[PDB]
């Protein structure tokens, strides 16, 4: 029950890093 | 005395019916000694469904 | 990729919003009964 | 909060961490059962008369500086629901000589239990490496006997049971927890006393 | 009382969460209109 | 032949000592003359571990277990007199050797059961009336099973029986009446069976080989949980000298 | 004199087991990182402004366009490290967020060991190591290192105590 | 019904007071006169003795190293050999050194 | 494991309650410029 | 045993609540032994039954 808490957060950790990297604002040039 | 039903097992029933019925752990699901599910035991098929 | 057409916006005025949180609240003053059982 | 004020009873909220620094509420005691003999009474008689109160200050239980950041709840669920006062308990060796034990220094989250005499000599203790105690009970025949409280005129004589009751002397004074009502796991606690000064002190 | 528990969320969330779906949307509507 | 940087990783030096199919010899026991073992060698091969009663009173067995560690399980070096005491019969007293070895092995299950395999104090005797050792001979016998773990031993929290801790140092208002069985070490022993059955033999040499079965018991942890039951089946080599 | 007081908490307030001071770390570690990461990007992606190689010169103290290239910076460490700055202005001011915040942390930490209020044990381990002699688990093992600190160092540590540990009292390994 | 650690029981009877010939290991009998080196290997090498005296018996003693035990067998004692204290050449190397 | 039993909630909202916060302002950003 | 343990009420899926939550260990507990078939006789010798 603890662990299943954990490895949620960090399941969330990995979803975001794959969201942040891959579903950003592109950064164009003004 | 103690089979998957009285432990509110819902998904093992369902990979007992065609076949997965071990583990990596070496045990069987109808209680053999120490026999080996290729690689489809119940971690493998949870395993490649995660997959 | 480029503009996709099919493509709406989405809304929810203060009634809808008022209606959810009743309809939210009260299924939850009623249930919360039998999940504590 | 954290140090004394009339603003701060401690009957309202606990008692002071430095009451227990400079065994303040240990004195009075002994400065009242000390008395009491003047005036000619059995040691049990004088004991007695302490109040279960007075008592009840004098255990580190009560120190807000023992404790911790987590460990969430009243003081009840450390240490558990003080029911009584055991009473006083004085520890002798085989010769009679009366030996003090060494208290807790709010500090140390695990002490040694060491019995010294009068003026501090390490007289008995519990051993870690017994291959070579020198002082060990049993080895030099500590017992242990009460005054006042309920465990009043009782001996035991039992190296186990001296041990038990002298780990909880470390403590101070030694009472009788409930720790079945609360569920209580036997850690202590700070009190309000501690938690208000935290807060306000890291606020500021 | 010897209660449920997870009920003290499954209570917590059957309410947070969708009730959360809902002011999302309205806000976001609200914006439409610069409005919050 | 083989020397050191010959077996070194070879990891031969576990296995123990052969005789080509060319045994069935018999060695001559003199009975005039004063026979010793110069190395007995005992060399584990299956564990078995006779699964917890169910409670359900319905012969439990012996399973095969999964050897955890590695190829550490060998006993040699054991030596001691073959005394040659009246009606023929031959009788091992085991003197000195590296008797013992501390084998984990995990279950089918999920456990992990550690046992101390030995044969410390071992006398075996053998059949009345034993002229000239052959495959019809074995010795079978008692032994000391001394305890997985030392007196100084000490546990993750601390506790031990020749030193350390007294109790559950980090819960000290706590009810130290239940904790009583972990917070008190005690230091078990008890008696161990095998039987060596010889199967080959070297008339000549005097080396005898076979094969070993005995039955012991596993670490009860200072005694804070029931030892299981362990059976060791293996292979043993032996030279016999006057 | 500091060393000892590093010591100390580890000892008797087992701080590096402090949410606090782990943030505390995780900042002054990660500034660190931010002011060593950012000096050498600037560093190499430097446009030339000289004709040498002591490219310092190159630098006009006086005003006007960028010295490095913030669009190629952006670029290299979004494609080597899938994000990237691309705001002066921000990467400046996290800058001084990181460092300052932490330390911040580690400060509101502090003032609870004040009150010995300290974040020393996980209850939930010790209850099962009470019970279960073969639970074990690097937590439980520092303890014991913290056992140790204290026993051994309290007595000339803390003089006005008058504390006599016998021998015999001296938590101590097998051996050593 | 009561859990009991030998060992501290044990410093209740004479070990804990003299030097137990069954079970006090080797190295106590470096705090008496000429008596560690060659005698302490004799006594704890001779199995346990059922009492005192019966050291005086060990195999080729010499009448030299025979008046002397007499004359310390006064810091000597007997107990019932304790297992925890003697398994594990305990009484050799019981892991302590300075 | 004898766990703190309002952990599973201490956590559960400590991530959902801020967390949300954001998706709110978030998404209401977006929409005022008829986004979502 | 086995044979005995299904002719028990309760492992009667017909049992059972909709909010009793778990498996039906939760319930009478955990299945650790037959207690054997028990034979109830009056004064008479008569064997009953329960209903
Ligand atoms: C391995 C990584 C690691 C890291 C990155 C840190 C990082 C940190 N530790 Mg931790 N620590 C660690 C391991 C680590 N620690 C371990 C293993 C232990 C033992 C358990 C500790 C024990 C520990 C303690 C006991 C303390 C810290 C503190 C701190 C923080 C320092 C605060 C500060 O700004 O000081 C920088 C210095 C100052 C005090 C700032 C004021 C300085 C003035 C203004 C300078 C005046 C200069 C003057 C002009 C020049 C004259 C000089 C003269 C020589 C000529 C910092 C977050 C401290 C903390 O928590 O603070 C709240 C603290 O007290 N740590
Ligand atoms: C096909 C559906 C299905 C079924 C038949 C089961 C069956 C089972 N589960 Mg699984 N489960 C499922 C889906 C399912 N599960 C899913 C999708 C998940 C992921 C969340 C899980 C997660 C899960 C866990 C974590 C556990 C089980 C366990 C179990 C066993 C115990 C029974 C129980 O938990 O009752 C509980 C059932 C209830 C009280 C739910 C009643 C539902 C209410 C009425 C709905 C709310 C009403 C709604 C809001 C009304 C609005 C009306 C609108 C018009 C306004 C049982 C074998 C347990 C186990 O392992 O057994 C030992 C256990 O611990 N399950
Ligand atoms: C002035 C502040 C204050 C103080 C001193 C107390 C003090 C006390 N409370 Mg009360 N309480 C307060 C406010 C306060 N409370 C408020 C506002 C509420 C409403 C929610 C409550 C609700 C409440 C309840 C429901 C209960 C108590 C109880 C108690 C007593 C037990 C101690 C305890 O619960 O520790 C627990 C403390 C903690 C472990 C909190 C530590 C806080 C963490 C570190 C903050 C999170 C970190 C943050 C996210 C970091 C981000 C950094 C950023 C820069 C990135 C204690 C006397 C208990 C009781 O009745 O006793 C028997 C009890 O059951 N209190
Ligand atoms: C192999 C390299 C390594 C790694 C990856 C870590 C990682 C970590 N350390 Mg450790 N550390 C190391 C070596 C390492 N350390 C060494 C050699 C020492 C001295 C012996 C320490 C001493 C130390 C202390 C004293 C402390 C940490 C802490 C931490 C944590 C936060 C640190 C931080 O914020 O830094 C600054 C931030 C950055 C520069 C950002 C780096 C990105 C994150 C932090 C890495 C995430 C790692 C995670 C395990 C992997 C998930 C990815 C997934 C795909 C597998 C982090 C999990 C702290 C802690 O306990 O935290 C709870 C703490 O207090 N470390
Ligand atoms: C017994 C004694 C023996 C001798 C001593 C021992 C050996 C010492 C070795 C170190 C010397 C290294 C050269 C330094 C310069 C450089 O890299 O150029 C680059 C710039 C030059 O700037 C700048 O110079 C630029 C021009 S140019 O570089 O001449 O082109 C100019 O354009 C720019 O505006 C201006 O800011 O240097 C720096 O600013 C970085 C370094 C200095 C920071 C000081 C910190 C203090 C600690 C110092 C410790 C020193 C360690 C000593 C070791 C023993
Ligand atoms: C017994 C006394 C107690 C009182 C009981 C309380 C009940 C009160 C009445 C409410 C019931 C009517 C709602 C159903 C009919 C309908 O679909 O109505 C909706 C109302 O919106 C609403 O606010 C209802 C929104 C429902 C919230 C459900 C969230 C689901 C997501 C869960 C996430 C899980 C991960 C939508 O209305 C619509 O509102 C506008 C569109 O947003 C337009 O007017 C549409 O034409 C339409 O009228
Ligand atoms: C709808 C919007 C809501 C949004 C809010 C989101 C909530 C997320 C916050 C998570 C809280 C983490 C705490 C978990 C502990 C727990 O769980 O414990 C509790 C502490 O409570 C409390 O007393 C809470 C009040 C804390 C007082 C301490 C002041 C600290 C100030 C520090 C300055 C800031 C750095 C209760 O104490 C209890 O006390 C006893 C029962 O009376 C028992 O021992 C219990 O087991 C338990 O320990
Ligand atoms: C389980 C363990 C968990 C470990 C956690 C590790 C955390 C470490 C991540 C670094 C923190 C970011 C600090 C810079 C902020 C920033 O500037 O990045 C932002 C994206 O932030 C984010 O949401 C970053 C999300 C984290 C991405 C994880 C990288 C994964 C590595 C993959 C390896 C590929 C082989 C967006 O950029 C900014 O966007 C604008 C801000 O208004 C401006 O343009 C700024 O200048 C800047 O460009
Ligand atoms: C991040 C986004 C998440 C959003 C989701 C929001 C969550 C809110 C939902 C609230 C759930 C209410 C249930 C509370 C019960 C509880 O608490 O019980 C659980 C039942 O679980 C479960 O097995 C959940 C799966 C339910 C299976 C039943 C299928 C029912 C279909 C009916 C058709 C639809 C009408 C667990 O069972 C446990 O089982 C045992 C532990 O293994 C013990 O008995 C426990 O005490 C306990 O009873
Ligand atoms: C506050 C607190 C408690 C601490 C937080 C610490 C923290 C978030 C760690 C820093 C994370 C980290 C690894 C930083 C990487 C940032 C990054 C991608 C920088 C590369 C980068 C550097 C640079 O100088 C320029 C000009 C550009 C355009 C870049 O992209
Ligand atoms: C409350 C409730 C309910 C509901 C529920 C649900 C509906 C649930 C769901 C759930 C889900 C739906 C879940 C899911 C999960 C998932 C997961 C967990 C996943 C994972 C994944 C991963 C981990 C991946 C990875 C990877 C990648 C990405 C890449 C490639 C490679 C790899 C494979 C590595 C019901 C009605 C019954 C009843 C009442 C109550
Ligand atoms: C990119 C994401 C990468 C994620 C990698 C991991 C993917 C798999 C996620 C599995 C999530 C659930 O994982 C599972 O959680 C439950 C709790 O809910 C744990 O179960 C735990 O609590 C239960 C009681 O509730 C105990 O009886 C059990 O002994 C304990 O281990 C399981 O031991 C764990 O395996």
């Amino acid at each position: 029950m603890e662990t299943i808490t954990y490895v949620f957060i960090f399941a969330c950790i990995i979803a975001l890093f794959f969201f942040a990297i891959f579903f950003r604002e592109p950064p164009r040039i003004t | 005395l103690n089979p998957m039903w009285r432990q509110g097992m819902f998904v093992l029933p369902f990979m007992a019916r065609l076949g997965v019925t071990g583990s990596w752990s070496g045990w069987s699901i109808t209680g053999e000694t120490g026999i080996d599910p290729g690689f489809w035991s119940f971690e493998g098929v949870a395993l490649a469904h995660i997959v | 990729m480029e503009p996709n057409p099919n493509r709406q916006p989405v809304e929810l005025n203060r009634t809808s919003l008022y209606l959810g949180l009743l309809l939210i609240l009260v299924l939850a003053l009623l249930f919360s009964s039998y999940f504590f059982n | 909060m954290w140090y004394g004020s009339a603003t701060t009873p401690i009957e309202l909220f606990g008692p002071t961490r430095y009451q227990w620094d400079s065994s303040y509420f240990q004195q009075e005691i002994n400065r009242r059962v000390q008395a009491s003999l003047a005036s000619g009474a059995t040691l049990e008689e004088a004991w007695s008369a302490i109040p279960e109160k007075l008592a009840f200050y004098d255990y580190i239980g009560n120190n807000p500086a023992k404790g911790g950041l987590f460990r969430t709840g009243p003081m009840n669920k450390g240490d558990g629901i003080a029911q009584a006062w055991k009473g006083h308990a004085v520890f002798r060796n085989k010769e009679g000589e009366e030996l003090f034990v060494r208290r807790m220094p709010a500090f140390f989250e695990s002490f040694p239990v060491i019995l010294t005499d009068k003026n501090g000599v390490v007289k008995a203790d519990i051993p870690f490496r017994r291959a070579e105690s020198k002082y060990s009970f049993e080895q030099q025949g500590v017992t242990v006997s009460f005054y006042g409280g309920e465990l009043n005129g009782q001996t035991f004589t039992d190296p186990p049971t001296v041990k038990s009751y002298a780990r909880k002397a470390i403590f101070g004074e030694i009472f009788e927890f409930d720790t079945e009502t609360l569920n209580s796991d036997g850690i202590f606690r700070t009190s309000p006393r501690g938690w208000f000064t935290f807060a306000h002190a890291v606020f500021a | 009382m010897e209660v449920n528990q997870l009920g003290l969320i499954a209570t917590a969330l059957f309410v947070l969460v969708p009730s959360v779906f809902l002011i999302i949307l309205y806000v976001q509507t609200e914006s439409q209109q610069k409005s919050s | 032949t083989l020397t050191y940087d010959d077996i070194v990783g070879t990891g031969l030096a576990n296995k123990c000592p052969t005789l080509d199919d060319t045994a069935r010899g018999a060695y001559p026991i003199d009975s005039s003359q004063t026979y010793r073992i110069a190395r007995l060698c005992l060399q584990p091969t299956t564990f078995l571990v006779k699964e917890e009663p169910k409670n359900k009173r319905q012969e439990a067995e012996f399973v095969p277990t999964k050897l955890v560690t590695r190829e550490t399980t060998s006993l040699d070096q054991i030596q001691g007199e073959l005394k040659v005491n009246s009606d023929g019969s031959l009788t091992f007293v085991e003197e000195d050797g590296i008797d013992f070895q501390p084998v984990t092995v995990q279950m089918a299950g999920g456990e992990r059961i550690p046992l101390l395999f030995t044969v410390k104090n071992l006398v075996a005797s053998t059949q009345p009336n034993v002229t000239s050792i052959t495959t019809s001979t074995d010795f079978k016998g008692e032994f000391n099973v001394p305890s997985y773990r030392t007196a100084n031993f000490l546990d993750p929290k601390g506790r031990g029986l020749a030193s350390g801790y007294d109790s559950a140092i980090a819960l000290p208002q706590a009810k130290e009446e239940e904790l009583a069985r972990a917070n008190v070490k005690r230091f078990s022993l008890t008696k161990g069976q095998i039987s060596l059955n010889v199967a080959k033999v070297d008339g000549r040499t005097g080396e005898i080989a076979g094969t070993f079965e005995s039955e012991q018991l596993s670490d009860d942890d200072m005694g804070a949980h029931e030892p299981h039951e362990v059976k060791i089946q293996g292979v043993f080599y032996a030279s016999i000298e006057p | 004199a500091i060393f000892r007081f590093l010591l100390f908490f580890q000892g008797f307030h087992n701080w590096t087991l402090n949410p606090f001071h782990m943030m505390g770390v995780a900042g002054v570690l990660g500034g660190a990182l931010l002011c060593a990461i950012h000096g050498a990007t600037v560093e190499n992606t430097l446009f030339q402004d000289g004709e040498g190689a002591s490219t310092f010169r190159a630098f006009n103290p006086t005003q006007a366009e960028e010295t490095y290239s913030m669009v190629t910076a952006n670029r290299f460490w979004s494609q080597i490290f899938g994000i990237a700055f691309s705001n002066k202005r921000w990467l400046h001011f996290f800058m001084l967020f990181v460092p300052v915040t932490g330390l911040w942390m580690s400060a509101i930490g502090v003032v609870g060991l004040a009150l010995n209020l300290r974040s020393y044990d996980f209850i939930s381990q010790e209850i099962r190591a009470a019970e279960d002699p073969e639970f074990e688990t690097f937590y439980t093992k520092n303890l014991l290192l913290n056992e140790g600190i204290r026993a051994w160092m309290a007595p000339q540590d803390q003089p006005h105590e008058n504390f006599v540990f016998p021998e015999e009292v001296l938590p101590r390994g097998n051996a050593l | 019904e009561e859990l009991v650690n030998v060992v501290d029981e044990k410093l209740g009877t004479a070990y804990g007071e003299k030097i137990d010939l069954n079970n006090t290991n080797i190295a106590a009998f470096i705090q008496y006169r000429g008596l560690y080196p060659t005698l302490a290997k004799l006594i704890v090498k001779n199995a346990p003795y059922e009492s005192v005296e019966d050291v005086l018996n060990i195999p080729g003693l010499t009448e030299r190293q025979k008046q002397i035990l007499r004359e310390n067998l006064e810091h000597f004692t007997v107990t019932e050999v304790e297992t925890a204290l003697v398994e594990g050449g305990d009484r050799y190397n019981n892991g302590l050194y300075k």
